[PDB]
RNA sequence: GUGGCGAAGGCGGCUCUCUGGUCUGUAACUGACGCUGAGGCUCGAAAGCGUGGGGAGCAAACAGGAUUAGAUACCCUGGUAGUCCACGCCGUAAACGAUGAGUGCUAAGUGUUGGAGGGUUUCCGCCCUUCAGUGCUGCAGCAAACGCAUUAAGCACUCCGCCUGGGGAGUACGACCGCAAGGUUGAAACUCAAAGGAAUUGACGGGGGCCCGCACAAGCGGUGGAGCAUGUGGUUUAAUUCGAAGCAACGCGAAGAACCUUACCAGGUCUUGACAUCCUUUGACCACUCUAGAGAUAGAGCUUUCCCUUCGGGGACAAAGUGACAGGUGGUGCAUGGUUGUCGUCAGCUCGUGUCGUGAGAUGUUGGGUUAAGUCCCGCAACGAGCGCAACCCUUAUUGUUAGUUGCCAUCAUUUAGUUGGGCACUCUAGCGAGACUGCCGGUGACAAACCGGAGGAAGGUGGGGAUGACGUCAAAUCAUCAUGCCCCUUAUGACCUGGGCUACACACGUGCUACAAUGGGAAGUACAACGAGUCGCUAGACCGCGAGGUCAUGCAAAUCUCUUAAAGCUUCUCUCAGUUCGGAUUGCAGGCUGCAACUCGCCUGCAUGAAGCCGGAAUCGCUAGUAAUCGCGGAUCAGCACGCCGCGGUG
């Protein structure tokens, strides 16, 4: 705001695996407030992830996140009439953010016959650097460490 | 339009209705017959300084009462004006009545008084300027923690028309607990109407 | 370099030649030789003129490109005189410090340019004194205030130039000067009652600074694309009644257009009148039935029929007379009252006693910090006060006590069951009280206000939300809620009736609803609320109909009965990425309900048909927590008629 910084909202931490993580990423799929839809929706996940070549839904998706999570954005912005871009760095609750927004933005745009078919296997195909989650990291990184030209003094 | 209606922002907190019946599937008939009575009750008033009127009923009589600041000019010689209230009633409302008459204590610490009474002046001809400065002089000696007036429309029988008032102590509008009393009239000399308002403050 | 030099105009790379003035010390000399100066002469920025050279860059005039309503301008590409040298002419500038020259006298403090003396002495870098320049601050005194102040605009003497309200006008005429352009000198006739200087309070600025706010930024869901509902413009019409027009008009007045409402239009009708008072004859008026009529109305039938009596009156009322008169949603919101919108729930608007100022006026109310706050602290020629802010009012979060029916059922029997015996424990209902105050504990900070952290508690820093809207701004809105000054109509702009618009459709704009699917569509089963409404009203239950509904009947004027088993939700079985088992517009046929009557023009039901639409450019909107997003329920208005409006709760 104008005041001054403000607080971070507080989270509850889910019953089943008692990890907060867990609680955002069914807050994130989450549309119009049902929410045991997205509570079913990230347990079959997980069953199919353990059921299929896995070792816990918690170990992987925690991988996945590493791999995705970014960590140079730059911020486009506007001095007296002139817009440019600037990298900068990023602290932690934004990188987590962006990582579990962009794991759902992707996943929802797969093309399976269910939101579960989706999101295992986005995931999944995640914590083994392929996917268009780490594409967007990448695409990410490219664009600062480039952009660092116009971005030297500001 | 900016202010609230200084005595119906305190109704229900501090004062009361001025009608205290209870009636249901007799109450739009009852509202109406009040309201005739009341508009019909405006003819002795025309002389006798009437401020308020309280309705009750019972059974089927109708118990009223009124403050004036004249108590023989309207009961009569002997009582024979009050027997023509009664007669006259009982031809509208078609009961009993039984008119309890109270008398007015201070007359000038009342706001429909004072300004009904500072807008007959307006009528004969009277600068406007000193009779509102008469009006809170003659309301403050009678001992009142504050007092406002207001008058508009065309001025001095003039053009376009304008709004001034006086001030004397303090008038606290926004204290609930303030018990402020006010009232709005009209006239006209010879030129549309004007409209006077008045606000007084007597403590709480 | 607020450095240097020059009488001014002016003078900045370097070397030489010719030359003017100033400053300082000394004390050889002359002995008042001085100051000012009408007329006269000399010099005098830039532009301009003449003769002959020179000509890189820049640039009047001019050409071309743009911009605008136009652009003989500003902006871009070019470009001639001129700007440069020698010699002549011109003689003017805000040629300014808008301050003539000479001389003496009158507090202080501090910089810098060029010298001379004394001390300490590497003083050659430091201290003191003293001349002449050049700046800053400041006293007496001066000034109408601004200000000036040993570099006077102070106190005084000498000499020169110039002024006497603003226009006409530096004009005309004469005269001198100049190649010219022009310069110097310099009126009147007539016309106005002001024109000015300096400062004061407001309002404005395409002036500046500080701050705040869903104002941007970070986000989530939309609008703009498609179909439909609704308002507005436009066009059309016999009429598409009137009002609202950026934010602050456009699901607005309207919280209910089939007739009524209804002002508008077409046909059929009336004139003291649909509605009020008076005065007289007088006085009790009706309603009902039958023919004609679309009705309004007219013509006939039983009759509107004394309710006070002393014999002498008064209330209701039809007609008539009878004219005073009534009647107007006709005009003027720029003649008004009253009632609203917006800045904005932003934080402001004034007074008394003092002090300051020649005076209008100022101060307070400015400054630092803090605050949601002209809310508080500190400082300060101010010290106090009033309306505004906050508090007092309402609702929600916790509980004691009083009271247990129609509410409730923990310890008991009983049934279909809180039902019936029993009880008021618990929940609940509603009166009266408690509880939140930076009140304690630690740190920051001028120890101050205030901010950050902790304890305890249901709740912590205006706990959450409402009501409450200052002085004022927009000649903002409304003569159509109601009133009302002036104007207008009166066998019609008044009044009665039937039928028609207000719903017309090549289109354009706003506000909404339903979707474009799998976080979904369909079939069966199982759950969980709150606010409200009800007498000719809310309808239990049983039966008939696929359905909307219908019949017989039952309780309730209500913590008792009913509206009312909420929908998203959960569990099974399907369907498989397609213009489709998505979507539900449009059309055909058959019904139901209200109403005297649903063609124009109502809502609902069933069978049949099955459009556009596969997430929507420029641009633009709402929102900071039980909020956004999503899902249902109730009622005001109302025979009937809601995607709109006002409330309620669920998931979150």
């Amino acid at each position: 705001p104008r005041k001054g910084p403000v607080a971070k909202r507080d989270v509850l931490p889910d019953p089943i695996y008692n990890s907060k993580l867990v609680t955002r990423l069914i807050n994130r799929v989450m549309v119009d407030g049902k929410r045991g839809i997205a509570a079913n929706i990230i347990y079959n996940s997980f069953d199919i992830i353990k059921e299929s070549t896995g070792n816990d839904p918690l170990e992987v998706f925690e991988q996945a996140m590493k791999n995705v999570m970014p960590v140079l954005e730059v911020k486009a912005r506007r001095v007296g009439g002139s817009n440019y871009q600037v990298p900068v760095e990023v602290r932690p609750e934004r990188r987590t953010t962006l990582g579990l927004r962009w794991v759902v933005n992707y996943a929802r745009l797969r093309g399976e016959h269910t939101m579960e078919e989706r999101l295992a296997k986005e995931i999944m195909d995640a914590a083994n650097n392929t996917g268009a989650s780490v594409k967007k990291r990448e695409d990410t990184h490219k664009m600062a460490d480039a952009n660092r030209a116009f971005a030297h003094y500001r | 339009g900016q202010k609230v209606h200084p005595i119906g922002m305190r109704v229900g907190i501090i004062r009361d209705w001025d009608a205290k019946w209870y009636a249901e599937k007799e109450y739009a008939e009852f509202l109406h017959e009040d309201l005739r009575i009341r508009k019909f009750i405006a003819t002795k008033l025309a002389d006798a300084a009437v401020s308020t009127i309280e309705i009750e009923r019972a059974a089927n009589r109708v118990n009223i009462s009124i403050h004036t600041a004249k108590p023989g000019m309207v009961i009569g010689k002997g009582g024979s004006e009050v027997e023509n209230l009664r007669k006259e009633l009982n031809k509208l409302t078609g009961k009993r009545v039984h008119i309890n008459i109270v008398e007015i204590k201070k007359p000038d610490l009342d706001a429909k008084l004072v300004g009904e009474g500072i807008a007959r002046q307006l009528e004969n001809r009277v600068a406007f300027r000193r009779a509102q400065k008469q009006a809170i002089q003659r309301a403050m000696r009678a001992g009142a923690k504050g007092i406002k007036t207001q008058v508009s429309g065309r001025l001095n029988g003039a053009d376009i028309a304008r709004s001034e008032g006086y001030s004397e102590g303090t008038v606290p509008l926004h204290t609930l607990r303030a018990d402020i009393d006010y009232a709005w009239e009209e006239a006209d000399t010879t030129y549309g109407k004007l409209g006077v308002k008045v606000w007084i403050y007597r403590g709480e």
